[PDB]
């Protein structure tokens, strides 16, 4: 199909924010602490609520979004999850995810905490729904799921970015796993044939957090609208010639491979500048317990090495005390 | 709103490159300096332009100004958008960015 | 010596943060997100700076104050670590630890990145200033430590105690590294003698995060003012007797234990886990070989001294 | 003001363990009731209470009405103290409590 | 659709076997090790290579296959993992899976091991083949993946039960998680719609291990033929009546009841009977490395006694030798 | 191959009741002893009979004899099954199973 | 002692069987499964049994053997447990720890199961058999019990190592708990005294699986002839002289050298993990700890004896 | 049987380098292959050869022929500890390896 890029409808670090605070052409609610390198939905204090919404209607019959995010937790639960919104109202604050309940529209949930018990969390949940149907809050939606992949996005050491397509009453849900720093490396996760969803409608984002707490970051939201080839407008007279595109591209890419010479000696030339790896930013769960544990060892090893100190003063001082008598 | 005089502004690009490279040129090109303009302001990486990075590009923070209002700046974006883009991708090449 | 915990000058969970959505007796400033159960005084977003002081000034000349916190971070290595501050003004928002600088009065930072390149970080850092001497911020304040110490603080399975007391003019801070549930059961880290501060000042604490982030949350703040035995004077007749109290502790005890009997039944009748009980066991057990060890060095003391006296007969 | 009346409030303590104990009593003794308040309001556990637990108490929600201001629970917890507590420890112990 | 139990296609317990030693109507080849409860087809041994196939070919178009099995492992990390085979010609060694390759029919491959390096194993992947193509080892058959659900089959409390269906030519297959003792609690896998596989052939199932080692075990094997209500002929004047059928069926209730009783007094009559429970058999290898470091920890504690027995020891023989000298 | 005298054999259910139950009866009825046989061959639990669980009850082993050839037993099992079996389930039922 | 070792009676990995499919020899039999890196004597399925034993029989008078396993359960309650013997004729199948019962020689047991209740398993049991005793299966042989211990062997990070010396007269048996890598870190277990056993036999393992079901690898099994210092006749002039041996030796080690400098290289140029590091690191610190307690021991023995002999004076 | 020409073998000693050593070479002094030969065999890494590593040495596959019977095996190794091993401690050295 033919892409297209709707700013209006995404953001995009580093400059996420502006120097008021709020996201451009986006409204945000609740406990959402939006900044320039991402948005934390919801932060990891308890009983957390938020959202991130579209301020004007997304008015598309073919889409495509690509939601990059992060959910870290310190423990190995996590609470609610994030949920990707297609309504047709800014449902704001609510009991679902940080949104209202009985919506319009369609939402991609991505359950972290098993409230049914099964022991099938976390996973992917897509729920339609007219504004009339309560969601199953008790039960992760499991009457109501379309379809659900299974699939663990917490603490991984990549973000994970999912993208959600629906094309011909299509809606095709393909999720990096967050294992690799490639970013096109899309694995399939589900997809739902034939669902109807309001033709306008809010593009929006939103978490929760129960008990347990999780840090839920987006970092980036890109919208595309898509087109059939057959039903796109040609319009081939606004581009001009080949030759002005020949004449443009190649002092493009020498102006390029010219600037990376040009920063090579002045990367070394100042000492200022450091890198960073980012491997040990990644660390599991288990492998930080027995870290751990084997910090906690180093008291025991420092103690008895006192006693042993001890130990060798006290002989010393019984072996000068023998020669003293005779 | 993207006027040939705003890419054509040396002191821009100077204070722009500050710090990144450590080059202070005297006088360069026109399309030098729009060379420069367009590499600096591919915020992401991808050679393009977009509305989201040119939204960064227009409402800027140097060092007092006001804040651009949210409907003067969707107009601004849609306007560039409609005017230089052709192929009708939603991103802006430097061949369609070398017209204006 | 004698301890009286002041209420103005503390805060404590589970009901750290009333319906207004701010710290009663304490305001905060910057990017503090005071909660019910704790307060985050950074997130581990980029480039937070937060503060929570309080209101009213502390005029006392011996004074503890019990700081229970947690930093939790991602990587391994820290964003710039928490700060607990006895100053003359409020410095709210600033550059040092998130707060103001040029303050006077004594500041403990807990530095968890290495500026200096030292290698010698996490550490503990007791800093007095009299308000006309800048923070040596890209040199961890070498320089102005007064008292370094070197402990972990970090991604502790349980919150880091520490105590710091004012007394008799010596500072003296003891820091448990957060590796039991204990509370007193505190180590010595760092203390200074003769160090003068002005007598009366606002408490407060803060945190900063640099290019990497870690969450600075500080779960209670206790103060207590500390008076000498002989300098506290006595009322007398002004308690009640014993025999009353005989009579009500008795009732009171036999309450509880009714209560618990009678929690027992509804606590079943009306409907932790595995793994991490394990790791609780583990941490158990050092903790008794750690206690254990403790009491043989005791022990040898004791031996050692009885031997001592023992040379000059 | 942690009145004689306030802590002698069956239906306050029915409200406060409600859910907790499932046992919906008539009538009790103002002792029985007032123990009840005392271990209730002692989060901590240390069968003592202080000026923070005091301030919970008093201002908490229930089920709209303003706040009470800073100064007066200020005020009102000082006179507790100030009353009830006789070994100037800060904490208020039952013993010091059943006077009032 | 009507179901017919196929007993020509189908092993269980607990008489699996028989006095000779191999498994009824079953051909087994390998390191496969038929016992009288299951079949260890690759035990935890090094290089094992184990298959069990049907030695009829089963003439079936529409039809349900119900496996149930265990993957045991001591590590976080399994072997090669089992396939399952509905293939025209009987492999009984080779390199795929311990079974041959270039097979023409279809293969449900329980992938434990992530060849690829792509970090989304263990993972069922439904390969066809049409017998001229060879199977992606190296990449565990990602190429050829015509539909790949993830799911974890490793040290679960309960065997892990699937449920491969034909019907339409779509094969559906259905996977219990192996969390809970129930049977009919299934939950959906994969899909694959439109695939062409022989009419007639084999039913047959095979495991292997590498350098890393797991007990690949079958507890069971069952074949059900599926018909379409309208296809299938009721014939209904075979029949005799429902009057004997109220007449039997209650004289065998009346019969199983009576039989529960007269077992009842003679349970707790004998006390040589004794159970045993199945919650102490499971246990994570998180847990069992905790479990290690504690039962390590005790070699310390009994150590550090010995310590203080001495160091009182000595403290009492310096406590006598004061007063002798006065 | 199931017989109606196969079946109608007290000391073969009497060696199969040996152990599970300690009532060893004199005489039962034929009936009763089919049900005993019907009962105690269904090792899944679910009530009913197929050819996996048939073959077990030719192919017995009690405390010699010559296994029995595969052919033998599909065949035999197939007659059963086609005899006995009406609803085309593949199981039989004690309604199915009481016909012979 | 002097210990020589004998090849005909021992068996070790990584090439434990042949093209063949047997052990050299050695005759096993049962369920044993033979592999290239170790003999499952008995694997996890219900009702194993299991024996490899020697073709030819052993004419020691004093014998030593060392003995590497794995005893592995998913369940926490062992199957049968391991059996070694020093027999006269070959067990093979049989209803003890899958060899034959009325055995003429020693067998040692490592019990898993308690069949009499009297929860002391697992435990080794040395059983001395002189042909007309049954071993008491339903209670672990506790009256015939010459010797006992009490260790764990199922589920170790590591192999259990086991250590059998026949040394005049006496049976000494040392298991490493399999909780360090180490080899030689023997640890005492049971002895027997003054017990007389066939001058020559049959040396056998054997394994047997009950309705719980283990895993019960053997990994080697070294055999050593003992012989004492002075009972062992010298043969001198046979040796070569020491000079061609530091000849030879300072080539073979810059040889060595030379051979990893010449690994180097391809290893990198012709392309554990984390986890199970941090494991191998917190066993490695248990272990450093109980050499340092061990330590401490000795040196508070010496000071003991040193005061020991001050008393008299 | 370990002989001089059996040990002095170029062409074994580069199979049995192959894939763990990519530096094919061309001509080696016999001590050189030897100590190649000595180092290889010797799987335990105790800088010793027993009867058991010896026994593994001769018979191995390589790339059919058959297996070696037991007897003459033990004869060989028995033979070769005779010969070899002066200091009876039953290992093989490469001081009394060197020998032959
Ligand atoms: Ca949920
Ligand atoms: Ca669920
Ligand atoms: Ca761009
Ligand atoms: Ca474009
Ligand atoms: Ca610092
Ligand atoms: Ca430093
Ligand atoms: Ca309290
Ligand atoms: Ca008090
Ligand atoms: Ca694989
Ligand atoms: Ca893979
Ligand atoms: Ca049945
Ligand atoms: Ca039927
Ligand atoms: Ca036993
Ligand atoms: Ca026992
Ligand atoms: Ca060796
Ligand atoms: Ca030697
Ligand atoms: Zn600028
Ligand atoms: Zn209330
Ligand atoms: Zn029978
Ligand atoms: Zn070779």
């Amino acid at each position: 199909p033919h892409r297209r890029f709707e700013y209006k409808y995404s953001f995009k670090g580093p400059h996420l924010v502006q120097s008021d605070g709020t996201v451009p052409f986006w409204a945000h609610a609740g406990n959402a602490i939006p900044s320039s390198d991402q948005i934390r939905v919801a932060p990891s204090l308890k009983s957390q609520r938020g959202s991130v919404w579209t301020k004007t209607k997304a008015a598309f019959e073919n889409w495509e979004v690509e939601v990059t995010f992060r959910v870290t937790g310190r423990g190995r639960i996590g609470a609610d999850g994030l949920a990707i919104w297609y309504a047709e109202n800014q449902g704001l604050e609510g009991p679902v995810f940080g949104s209202a309940d009985l919506w319009n529209g369609v939402g991609i949930f991505f359950d972290s905490f098993d409230n049914d018990g099964k022991k099938n969390n976390p996973a992917i949940v897509i729920i339609g729904n007219n504004g009339q149907i309560h969601y199953d809050h008790q039960n992760d939606g499991a009457s109501q799921a379309l379809a659900s992949c299974q699939r663990d996005f917490r603490n991984k050491p990549y973000p994970v970015r999912a993208k959600i397509t629906y094309y011909q009453n299509t809606l095709t849900v393909m999720i990096n796993n967050g294992f690799t720093p490639d970013k096109n490396d899309y694995e399939f996760c589900a997809k739902v044939e034939n669902m109807i969803i309001p033709a306008q409608g809010h593009f929006g984002i939103s978490a929760a957090t129960g008990g347990l707490a999780d840090d839920h970051d987006v970092l980036s939201f890109l919208t595309f609208q898509l087109t059939e080839p057959g039903k796109e407008p040609p319009t081939p007279d606004k581009e001009i010639s080949e030759k002005e595109k020949e004449k443009y591209q190649e002092e493009f890419e020498h102006f390029q491979q010219e600037l990376d010479k040009k920063k090579e000696e002045f990367q070394k030339g100042h000492p200022d500048l450091q890198g960073q790896p980012a491997e040990e930013i990644f660390e599991s769960v288990g492998d930080r317990e027995l870290r751990q544990v084997f910090e906690g060892q180093n008291r025991i090893h420092l103690e008895i090495k006192q006693l042993n100190r001890q130990l060798d003063m006290i002989l010393d001082e019984q072996r000068r005390y023998v020669s003293s008598l005779t | 709103g993207l006027d040939k005089n705003t890419v054509h502004d040396q002191e821009h690009i100077m204070e722009h490159l500050e710090g990144v490279i450590n080059k202070p040129e005297a006088e360069m090109s026109p399309q030098e300096l729009q060379l420069h303009y367009f590499k600096m302001h591919d915020y992401d990486g991808n050679n393009l332009l977009d509305g989201l990075e040119l939204s960064t590009a227009i409402t800027h923070v140097h060092k007092q100004a006001p804040l651009m209002s949210e409907d003067e700046l969707i107009n601004i974006i849609d306007g560039v958008l409609r005017d230089d883009d052709k192929n009708n991708d939603g991103y802006i090449d430097y061949a369609e960015f070398a017209k204006s």
